[PDB]
RNA sequence: GUUACAGCCCCGCCCCGGCAGCAGCAGCUCGCCGAAUCCCGGGGCCGAGGGAGCGAGACCCGUGCGCCGCGCUCUCCCCC
RNA sequence: GGGCCCGGGGGGCCACGCGUCCCCCGCGAGCGCACGGGGUCGGCGGCGAUGUCGGCUACCCACCCGACCCGUCUUGAAAC
RNA sequence: GCCGUCGCUGGCAGUCGGCAGAGCGAGAAAGAGAGUGGCGCGGACGCUACGCCGCGACGAGUAGGAGGGCCGCUGCGGUG
């Protein structure tokens, strides 16, 4: 729950945590482009 | 990982210390290479020698 | 010595940044960042000058003394808190005074001072609240809104401008409402009256004071 | 030293 | 025992190897493939009561 | 680095017994993962008798 | 003016069949009858509201002879929309089946 | 066994260990119907051992898994063969349940043999599960619901909102 | 009696015939999970301890935000 | 798939001096923010000399839950 | 959180001050060693050592045992 205790202990933590908040923000977006694309293509 | 993050305590001297620092670690167990949480986590999952 | 530049690194979230600590090192070019290895004030007299000592021992000393305190971190003063702020709260949004002597009546919500007390007006003509602070944990915001983006609230309408004046008592000593609050009160009545009559019935809506009734439960309706 |  | 550790403990040692001295308990048996042999598995059912008196 | 390290050998650990069923699946055949090597063991009962 | 607490039975203590723990108070509030509507409560100023033979101060007021032990709603209790209220001295047994006010403060709406 | 909540049915594929003897025994497959892949495994190990000389510590589980229902999106009729124990004897059953699931089926088996025979799971042993067309069911609960034109009312609606409110001015209406 | 003025089941060839989607905001048709997991929010209880020093140093006698962990800026120069 | 994810022809690295030999091919300075060795506010309000403020316990009364009368011998006592 | 017990047969004589220099909790033996040649006069508390301080675990009890009572009663030697 304390961020720079896991730190402290386990300082690859931090390169974990921020892959994930990258790589997840990233897939997201992936899909609500790709959500579109069916929007839009399904309006054709 | 939960198990020893949350609930982690070290037997340092016949006493329950709780595992606030790498160096509780390194001082008992570091004869064997374990020197950090992730080392202990490592010799615990996968049953080390 | 160098101007300072804004962090090179973004937050991603609340105390990791967005770029590692390689991805740093490049952005602030590091690699070509290379570095290498009075207590008396003399004065004049009338034996000629005196060495004086600027702070001196104290007279007196207790009996007893309390020793120091450890060391804490993050204990912040009031004035440094982060203030919040309910999203449903936003400037002309009409609340419900929950206490004091205005309690029920519905204000028009101005804006969040700086000590994160809300800025509210009745406005006076309506219902006779003046400008007045109030704690947001004691209002309920109503989904009910008014546009007042352009609305000049007067920038000396602060903290301390509201903060209560001490008033001695050896009888009594009575609050006196001041010409400039009644001057202040119109510049920003003025403004937002119009705009609250823009929207029918909106002015009679601010007359009337919240209450509950027979079978009216809050978990149940929509304010 | 290389650091420096 | 005694005996082949002994000469185990002294023929390792001239090669200048390691071999284990220790029994150990029977350890969970490690990953392994079965092959079918393209057949498919017998169906097996449970046979109906009938009394056998 | 060891924390870095562990992060790639325990992703290989998964992948890999991931990857063995599923060459067995393709030819047929089952592949039987090795009894685990680790338990956890909780008291669930009291002390009386 | 009007009412702007919510009415609120003191329905009892918190207990087994056998032990009562008087630290905690059962509220039944009005109109919640379920444990999913319970959730705006919490956290809501309780005012248990008395009167007495002797005179008392009164905040902004002068003195008369009502009186009050404040509480919050701390908790849901059960599936029918009871809280669970701490008061700051345990409400006397007498005020069982009596109305408890609610208040609509600490506002998180 | 316990029948907790909607059993699945899995596929259960074990062998006797190899040995010098047979070092490839043959591979042994059973339906089991369980709540989960541990209770699955536990009683597959209780009927082949029922079968053949085999048992957990001389044998293994060469694969559990779940049967997904094929056609969960129609209406099938399944016939059940068990045998399971009364308080003063072992019968052989046959009996028929209508459902989108072979494991919909099988749970309804449980209810209802508890129901009627008051039967605990642990005296049940489902010996087949066969899909059955409308033309061979025998029993006229299932049979009634073989007609292309089936229609009825629902008579006497109780009303079960019967606490909200608690209280009300006008008594309730059964007839919709 | 066998697609007709409705439909249903199976099969052979059609790139597992082709497209979305994919243990689905058709907020429930059926699962197990998270080194393959992170973000934010709400209610409740609690605040035990009290000399941790830092830097200047025998060319200095300061200052009480100090350990470990994690960042930021300056000691470079431009641009928006 | 494994081999610091072997060797050759847009996105993250706890890569970043060099003389070299060659496998292979021992001290930079500052400043600052903090999920960092257990809480502070460098935040506020009301009332107050004759009827009001505080007083755990203590006196009387009330209510809710609990609650059989002790010593003893006894396997076993509230015991008819 | 607090009380006590037990254990660490744990720590403190280092209050080593201008005849001065503040440390030894730290992953991994043993020296903050000694040399020979190539302006102010200032710096809290402590230590009834039978004292003070720290950390961890624990706490049912008849018969019975033991410890501590700055619990209580009467008289004697000292002392107040
Ligand atoms: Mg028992
Ligand atoms: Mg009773
Ligand atoms: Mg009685
Ligand atoms: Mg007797
Ligand atoms: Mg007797
Ligand atoms: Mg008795
Ligand atoms: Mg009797
Ligand atoms: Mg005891």
């Amino acid at each position: 729950k304390n961020l720079r205790i896991m730190l402290k202990l386990n300082p690859y933590a931090k390169t974990m945590r921020r892959n994930t908040i990258l790589r997840q923000a990233r897939n997201h977006k992936l899909r609500v482009e790709r959500a579109a694309a069916a929007l839009a293509a399904k309006s054709d | 990982n939960e198990l020893i993050y949350k609930r982690g305590y070290g037997k340092i001297n016949k006493k329950r210390i709780a595992l606030t620092d790498n160096t509780l670690i390194a001082r008992s167990l570091g004869k064997y290479n374990i020197i950090c949480m992730e080392d202990l986590i490592h010799e615990i999952y996968t049953v080390g020698k | 010595k160098g101007k300072p530049h804004c962090s090179r690194n973004p937050v991603l979230v609340r105390g990791i940044g967005r770029y590692s600590r390689s991805a740093m090192y490049s952005r602030k070019a590091l690699y070509k960042r290379k570095y290498a290895a009075l207590a008396t004030v003399t004065k004049p007299v009338g034996g000629g000058t005196r060495v004086v000592k600027l702070r001196k021992m104290p007279r007196y000393y207790p009996t007893e003394d309390v020793p120091r305190k450890l060391l804490s971190h993050g204990k912040k003063p009031f004035s440094q808190h982060v203030r919040k702020l309910r999203a449903s709260i936003t400037p002309g949004t009409i609340l419900i005074i929950l206490t004091g002597r205005h309690r029920g009546k519905r204000v028009v919500f101005l804006k969040q001072l700086s000590s994160g007390l809300l800025l509210v007006t009745g406005p006076l003509s309506l219902n006779r609240v003046p400008l007045r602070r109030t704690h947001q944990k004691f209002v309920i915001a109503t989904s009910t809104k008014i546009d007042i983006s352009g609305v000049k609230i007067p920038k000396h309408l602060t903290d301390a401008y509201f903060k209560k004046k001490k008033l001695r008592k050896p009888e009594k000593e009575k609050y006196e409402i001041t010409e400039q609050r009644k001057v202040d009160q119109k510049a920003v009545d003025s403004q937002i009256l119009p705009k609250i009559k823009a929207v029918p019935q909106l002015q009679g809506y601010l007359r009337s004071v919240f209450a509950l009734t027979n079978g009216v439960y809050p978990h149940k309706l929509v304010f | 030293r290389g650091l420096r | 025992r005694v005996k082949e550790n002994d000469q185990k403990k002294k023929e390792a040692k001239e090669k200048g190897t390691w071999v284990q001295l220790k029994r150990q308990p029977a350890p969970p048996r490690e990953a392994h493939f079965v092959r079918t042999n393209g057949k498919e598995p017998e169906l097996l059912e449970p046979i109906p009561y009938e009394f056998m008196a | 680095e060891k924390a870095k390290h562990y992060h790639k050998e325990y992703r290989q650990m998964y992948r890999t017994e991931i990857r063995m069923a599923r060459m067995a699946r393709k030819a047929g055949n089952f592949y039987v993962p090795a009894e685990p090597k680790l338990a956890f063991v909780i008291r669930i009962r009291g002390i009386n008798g | 003016s009007g009412r702007l607490w919510c009415k609120a039975i003191f329905a009892g203590y918190k207990r087994g069949l056998r032990n009562q723990r008087e630290h905690t108070a059962l509220l039944k509030i009005e109109g919640v009858y379920a444990r999913d509507e319970t959730e705006f409560y919490l956290g809501k100023r309780c005012a248990y509201v008395y009167k007495a033979k002797n005179n008392t101060v009164t905040p902004g007021g002068k003195p008369n002879k009502t009186r009050v032990i404040w509480g919050k709603v701390t908790r849901a209790h059960g599936n029918s929309g009871m809280v669970r209220a701490k008061f700051r001295s345990n409400l006397p047994a007498k005020a069982i089946g009596h109305r408890i006010r609610v208040m609509l403060y600490p506002s998180r709406i | 066994m316990k029948a907790s909540g909607t059993l699945r049915e899995y596929k259960v594929v074990g062998r006797c260990l190899p040995t010098p003897k047979c070092r490839t025994p043959p591979l042994y497959r059973m339906r089991i119907f369980a709540p989960n892949h541990v209770v699955a495994k536990s009683r597959f190990w209780y009927f082949v051992s029922q079968l053949k000389k085999m048992k957990k510590s001389s044998g293994e589980i060469v694969y559990c898994g779940q049967v997904f229902e094929k056609s969960p999106l129609r209406v099938k009729n399944f016939g059940i063969w068990l045998r399971y124990d009364s308080r003063s004897g072992t019968h052989n059953m046959y009996r028929e349940y209508r459902d989108l699931t072979t494991a919909g089926a099988v749970t309804q088996c449980y209810r209802d043999m508890g129901a009627r025979h008051r039967a605990r799971a642990h005296s049940i042993q489902i010996m087949k599960v066969e899909e059955i067309a409308a033309s061979k069911c025998r029993r006229p609960a299932v049979k009634q619901f073989h007609d292309s034109k089936i229609k009825f009312p629902l008579p006497h609606r109780v009303l079960r909102r019967q606490h909200k409110p608690r209280f009300t001015t006008k008594r309730p209406n059964t007839f919709f």
